[PDB]
């Protein structure tokens, strides 16, 4: 982090980044099937449920 | 200089070969590329041999389980190449093709490997009869295999809790769409001996790269093989059941030609 | 009597050729009978190496409005037509088949032209429509065949189209079809151009003896096995396409008939109208009793197969 | 399982539905009594033949008066 997101725009930039790589490794997940629980996406994820209910 | 293009071949064919047990691909990788740059420009049929038979072992190291049974394939029906020589390198074939990642690829390898005589001559014989022939793989076959690819596991080991065990795995789940139309987790993972989380998982995966046709249900835990709606199963039963008829006829005529004139005689009197 | 038609009368052709009717009527020919012999000939050679451009000349009489075609055959190409004209040592081949028919039998003369459209749709390029005019002028009647092989595979089945040309000047004095074909973006726009300066006979196969004869051979052989599913027709883009065609067909009947009834007196629309009305309607019939065959087959196999005992 | 891989019966398993559903199988020994229901079965088998021949027969006649 002090020398990824240490520039101000990266630091700016990261957030859309990270919606980005989550947007894209959820869509891989969810596409060989269908009908997927949203707490199991969410452990994938590493991420809170409601970040994955929102994205 | 200049140097012929035989010398800076066989220079770069000896470096890879070197890299290959020194165990360090990245250098090996682009020495072989540049012995591709500069391969189809050289003489002699016997280096190039050589530098196919190489290029399949770094095939068979990096992960190019398949293309180096490709490769081997390829050079086993050569004449220059030793007997002794082109057994191996079909033996090497062989065990690409059952470490490779089970697919349609993999499944037309099989077949055309199903054709050598040699290839029965082989202790691996019975595995491919296996893999081909459609099977459930248990965990007593995996001792022997792992102690002929390389005394532990082809390539440099594999560690990824065993290709052998990935290949195994990779089957069984290809053997249970060529049957389950439907499974559930917990069974499917008692099928293959493995919790039902790694078994939902390596079916994603099987059908996220295409090897295995199907889709999950996360909330009932059934994963949905394959379902040929009804006129593509009713179809193949018609055509089954009068292909039978056929072969019944045949072996009536042939086995009994005694019948073959009753019939006639039949036909005739009505 | 289905072998009536094979009756050769040459005073009689004689006679029609003496009184020309075709003169008094530039709409004189409206059908054209083809028999199953010559279709399966000229098929056969359109077919020929995949899609080849090819060509051939046909034998047959006239009967009132109608133009048959009895027989067909080819003429020699040497380096794939490398003169003018895919003739080359054409009229020495011609003069030799027709002799050795009189002799052997056949008392047909040429009736017509037929020629191949590889993928592009059964119509007349400038150079046909020229062609055909030129054969409008030298042996008075002649009709062009267009074949297309590759649609053969791609529509499944596939017309012979059959045309006439009008003369030069003379302009069809409603002739509207109003009839849509695919025709490839480089074969579209000569295809506008010249596609009034002809008409389409009506093609229609008299049920004769070589046609049921073929029929019974096929599905004695190759399709013995009456099972194969029963619907191909179920590829939804051969039935869906003549569905939306047929609708286009009759919107653009709508739009007309609507702007016609402002104008009080116009004849000729009244006629395509309805024409247009009629050829709509047979499409769709024809469809209709396909699938209907389609099922029929369906229903006695599959109900005897499954609960027969 | 075991019995399917040996080549005896073709098919393919539901375990949603809890069924299994088998394309194929292999036949049992017919010495003694089975014979008379084998007649029975090709009898109505040819039975059944000649009423469907009889009524394609009938449809062609209605055609050709229609
Ligand atoms: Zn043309």
């Amino acid at each position: 982090h002090s020398n990824i997101m240490d520039d101000p725009f990266i630091r700016e930039h990261i957030e859309e980044l990270l919606r980005n790589i989550r947007t894209q490794v959820l869509i891989k997940l969810i596409k060989p099937y269908t009908r997927i629980h949203i707490p199991f996406i969410s452990k994938e994820l590493n991420i809170d449920v409601a970040d994955v209910e929102s994205l | 200089k200049q140097y012929n293009v035989d010398y800076k071949l066989e220079t770069y064919l000896k470096i890879a070969r070197l890299y290959l047990e020194d165990d360090d691909p990245v250098q090996a990788e682009a020495y072989i590329n540049r012995a591709s740059l500069l391969q189809n420009e050289s003489t002699n049929e016997q280096l190039q041999i050589h530098y196919k038979v190489c290029y399949a072992r770094v095939l068979d190291y990096r992960r190019k389980f398949i293309e180096a049974a490709q490769r081997y394939n390829e050079l086993s029906y050569k004449t220059i190449v030793h007997e002794s020589e082109r057994l191996e390198a079909l033996k090497h074939a062989l065990h690409c093709t059952i470490l490779a990642s089970a697919g349609q690829q993999r499944s037309r390898m099989l077949a055309t490997l199903f054709k050598d005589e040699r290839c029965q001559q082989l202790a691996a014989y019975g595995i491919l009869e296996k893999m081909y022939l459609d099977r459930i793989i248990r965990g007593n076959q995996l001792q022997e295999f792992a102690a002929m690819l390389m005394p532990h596991q082809k390539a440099t080991t594999a560690d990824g809790s065993s290709i052998l065990d990935r290949a195994v795995i990779e089957h069984n789940l290809l053997s249970a769409s060529k049957l389950y139309n439907n499974i559930t987790f917990e069974e499917l993972g008692a099928l293959l001996e493995i919790p039902a989380a790694k078994a939902e998982k390596i079916a994603s995966q099987m059908i996220t790269e295409g090897r295995m046709n199907g889709f999950i249900d996360q909330i009932d835990g059934i994963v949905h093989f394959e379902t040929r709606e009804a006129l593509p199963t009713w179809d193949k039963q018609i055509q089954s059941l009068c292909f039978q008829v056929n072969n019944l006829l045949e072996k009536i005529s042939q086995t009994a030609p005694e019948w073959t004139a009753q019939a006639m005689e039949a036909q005739m009197a009505q | 009597s289905i072998d009536e038609i094979y009756k050769y009368d040459k005073k009689q052709q004689q006679e029609i050729l003496a009184a020309k009717p075709w003169t008094k009527d530039h709409h004189y020919f409206k059908y054209c009978k083809i028999s199953a012999l010559a279709l399966l000939k000229m098929v056969m050679h359109a077919r020929s190496g995949g899609n080849l451009e090819v060509m051939g000349l046909m034998l047959g009489k006239v009967d009132g409005e109608t133009m048959i075609i009895m027989d067909s055959f080819a003429l020699p190409v040497e380096g794939t037509e490398t003169r003018v004209n895919a003739q080359a040592a054409a009229y020495e081949y011609m003069a030799a088949y027709i002799e050795n028919a009189k002799q052997v039998g056949r008392l047909e003369n040429a009736i017509g032209w037929y020629h191949s459209h590889p993928g592009y749709g059964c119509w007349l390029s400038g150079i046909d429509v020229s062609t055909q005019m030129l054969n409008q002028q030298f042996q008075e009647p002649f009709v062009a065949v267009v074949i297309d092989p590759t649609r053969t595979i791609s529509a499944g089945k596939v017309n012979l189209g059959a045309f006439r040309t009008y003369p030069k000047g003379y302009k069809p004095p409603d002739e509207g079809p109003s009839e849509y074909q695919t025709i490839p973006l480089n074969k579209i726009e000569d295809f506008g151009v010249h596609c009034k300066q002809y008409y389409a006979l009506e093609v229609s196969y008299f049920k004769s003896s070589l046609d049921r004869k073929l029929l019974e051979l096929l599905w004695n052989k190759y399709w013995v096995n009456t099972l194969s599913s029963s619907s191909l027709l179920t590829n939804a883009d051969y039935t869906t396409g003549q569905v939306f065609d047929l609708s286009e067909k009759l919107e653009q009947s709508e739009a007309q008939l609507g702007r016609g009834s402002f104008m009080l007196g116009l004849e000729t629309h009244d006629r395509k109208s309805e024409d247009k009305l009629a050829k709509a309607t047979r499409d769709s019939c024809k469809t209709t009793i396909e699938a209907i065959h389609g099922l029929m087959s369906q229903v006695i196999k599959d109900k005897l197969f499954n609960q027969i005992n | 399982i075991e019995a399917v891989y040996t080549d005896i019966i073709q098919g393919k398993l539901d375990q949603r539905n809890q069924l299994l559903e088998v394309d194929f199988c292999i036949g049992r020994d017919i010495r003694k009594k089975d014979i008379n229901n084998i007649v029975k079965t090709l009898h109505e088998w040819c039975d059944g033949c000649e009423a469907v021949l009889l009524g394609i027969e009938q449809q062609v006649l209605r055609a050709n008066q229609y």
